[PDB]
């Protein structure tokens, strides 16, 4: 039941709205 | 006329993507979609602002409202520019923090657009992350919860593949 | 939709089922006991028909499942995008090219006649006395 | 092509599967010959029937996560019908080529 | 099945095998389904409306199964054809009494021509009338196309052209010459408005070089 990370997901969002990195 | 957008955001590993791609391409009506590489910016005076080079579009830069039903909407004007924003805008007195740029495919719909791309940081392009991102932009003046509900639709038939909601 | 794999998957699961409960009862019926009120006359005869039932009903589970594993195909040929949208972009492909191979060639054709239709066209106004 | 095959193969096993379950029952009715068959034919029907069974259930899981789409848009029709179209082209110039030929044949007398 | 698969699209609904014929997925905007059915070799057999095989006719005068469903689709194709002509003609005007008949749209681009454009179901210039099977296609393609998605990631779908139109100052009158494209019999009466305007113009050249012997007109066509 692979095919999606939520945590990548979680942590990539919190990116994109805000500069994570 | 102002619009608000109807988004909501989810991540796809790799050997995910090559099935979600025929996927997506398949579901909805499209040709022989597009590569989209483009190299974003934000603007901070607190009125954050975006603006994307593509590489020979013009600049488009777009703000985002603070979020306002199974969706994320804030309020959002997108203006099409000209070139030589960037000096313009740090004559206006704005301080760029971070850049990076996009890369990956986007599929469209009767209204709802797809786009899934990896975040590159930049110092020299960097995968920040190792699994995509695609949401679900719908632009629509005057906001209303029947276009919203018709997403729910769409995202039910990607449920399988990536499970994605609002943030 | 998603209700309709779910069906696919019940069908086959009390199929199967129905195959093995029904060969063991009828195996259960295969067994030899007392005669304790009925007559054999009767038991017999009345043994034969349930049995009879019993060997069709298996028939029909299995040609239930011939339904189910000839109707997984048609589904699956259909619903497998992977395969499906190579097949669409393997033949967009393979037709283009055909519409700008005549193209290529039809060109050559107009290019052709063209300069056969300039040399040709100043004789007809060379023509003289007529 | 890909899997299709298996499932074709497997299409067969279960007219295999009745084949011997009716080989069990039939020869059932056997006198003291064949004995203990039985022992070789049951464990050919209760693994074969597990077998095929499992197939057809791989194939449910096989489909459950990676396919499913209720329509298709694929729409192959841009191209198929501005080929017959472009041919119809093509075809226009084969009956005037000929025409012409046919008229400077005339030239030729 | 397979084979028919790789042409045709096809949606499998409670088990039944109606497939989808119209351009919906390709083209656009035509309010008729396309439904053909296949049942029993594949045998397969359309709305009982689409048998007909028709082919547009304009004149200016003063595998078995898979044979049968492209008949099918071009009648389809067909009929749409004269639909949209048909609904240009009465509903907008361009100083031209466009007349419309059971299945002829008569028209008079010029005093001495007379535009029978008839849909024949069952003099041909066949240089217009192919034209307007592929007139049609841009017609459908400028939806759903490449060029409606924006090169930058964000942004709303729009006219490749003209989302550069606006930004970079383009002026009041080109923007709006673009926006004014002229439909479809627009498209085909101007051009056998000049097909045959051509022709009266052509013919006058070759006949005056034969009455006049004294000097040689000579025309080489580009």
């Amino acid at each position: 039941k692979q095919t999606f990370n939520p945590t990548d997901t979680n942590a990539l969002v919190a990116a994109v709205a805000f500069g994570k990195g | 006329i102002n619009m608000m957008e109807y988004l909501l955001q989810g991540s796809v590993l790799d050997h995910s993507l090559e099935s979600l791609i025929h996927r997506l391409r398949g579901l909805c009506d499209n040709m022989e979609p597009e590569t989209f590489l483009d190299h974003e910016m934000v603007f901070l005076l607190p009125f954050v602002l975006r603006a994307r080079r593509s590489m020979g579009a013009p600049w488009h830069l777009r703000y985002l409202g603070q979020p306002e039903r199974h969706a994320l909407v804030r309020n959002c004007v997108d203006i099409a520019t000209s070139e030589n924003l960037t000096d313009f805008l740090m004559e206006m007195g704005f301080r760029m923090d971070h850049e990076f740029v996009a890369k990956g495919h986007l599929f469209r719909k009767g209204i709802m657009k797809i786009m899934v791309y990896k975040i590159f940081r930049i110092l020299s392009t960097e995968a920040l992350s190792l699994s995509y991102l695609v949401e679900l932009s719908v632009v629509a003046p005057a906001g209303q919860d029947m276009v919203s509900d018709d997403m729910k639709n769409f995202a039910e038939q990607l449920k399988p593949l990536v499970h994605l909601e609002k943030i | 939709k998603e209700t309709l794999l779910q069906s696919y998957n019940k069908r086959l699961k009390d199929d199967i089922k129905s195959i093995m409960d029904n060969f063991t009862e009828i195996i259960k019926t295969a067994k030899i006991e007392d005669e304790t009120q009925v007559s054999r006359a009767t038991q017999g005869e009345q043994d034969n028909y349930e049995m009879h039932v019993r060997a069709a009903n298996i028939v029909r589970a299995g040609e239930s499942l011939m339904k189910l594993v000839s109707d997984l195909k048609q589904f699956l040929i259909l619903n497998d995008f992977p395969s499906v949208n190579e097949a669409i972009d393997q033949r967009n492909q393979q037709l283009r090219t055909l519409q700008e191979e005549c193209d290529r060639k039809l060109i050559t054709l107009r290019d052709e006649i063209s300069i056969d239709l300039y040399e040709l066209e100043e004789e007809y106004y060379s023509s003289s006395s007529s | 092509n890909e899997r299709l095959r298996a499932l074709e193969d497997i299409e067969r096993e279960i007219g295999a599967i009745l084949q011997n379950a009716g080989t069990v029952i039939l020869e059932l009715s056997k006198e003291k010959t064949n004995e203990r068959l039985l022992d070789r034919q049951a464990a050919a029907f209760t693994a074969s029937v597990q077998h095929v069974e499992a197939e057809l259930s791989a194939q449910i899981r096989y489909l459950t996560q990676v396919a499913t789409g209720q329509p298709h848009e694929g729409s192959s029709y841009s191209s198929r019908k501005d080929c017959q179209m472009a041919l119809k082209r093509v075809d226009y110039a084969r009956l005037k080529l000929s025409d012409v030929a046919r008229t400077c044949e005339q030239m030729l007398e | 099945l397979l084979r028919l698969r790789q042409h045709w699209k096809l949606r499998k609904v409670g088990d039944k095998i109606l497939g989808d014929l119209s351009y919906r997925s390709a083209g656009s905007l035509f309010p008729h389904h396309g439904t053909f059915e296949v049942i029993k070799p594949l045998d397969v057999q359309i709305p009982s409306d689409l048998e007909g095989s028709a082919y547009i006719k304009v004149s200016i005068q003063k595998p078995h199964w898979q044979t049968k469903l492209e008949a099918a689709q071009n009648v389809l194709l067909c009929k749409e054809i004269f639909a949209q002509l048909s609904r240009e003609a009465v509903q907008i005007k361009s100083q031209v009494p466009h007349i419309v008949v059971k299945n002829q749209i008569i028209s008079q681009p010029f005093p001495s021509l007379q535009l029978s454009i008839s849909l024949c179901h069952s003099d041909h210039l066949y240089v217009l009338e192919h034209n307007l099977h592929l007139l049609i296609r841009e017609f459908h393609k400028q939806t759903l196309s490449s060029i409606m998605m924006p090169h930058p990631a964000s942004a709303p779908f729009g006219h490749k052209r003209m989302r550069l139109s606006g930004p970079q100052a383009f002026d009041k009158n080109e923007i709006n010459s673009l926006q004014s494209s002229e439909g479809l019999l627009e498209k085909i009466i101007k051009q056998a408005k000049h097909i045959f305007l051509r022709s009266r113009a052509a013919a006058t050249i070759d006949s005056l070089a034969s009455r006049i012997e004294d000097p040689q007109i000579q025309a080489h066509w580009s």
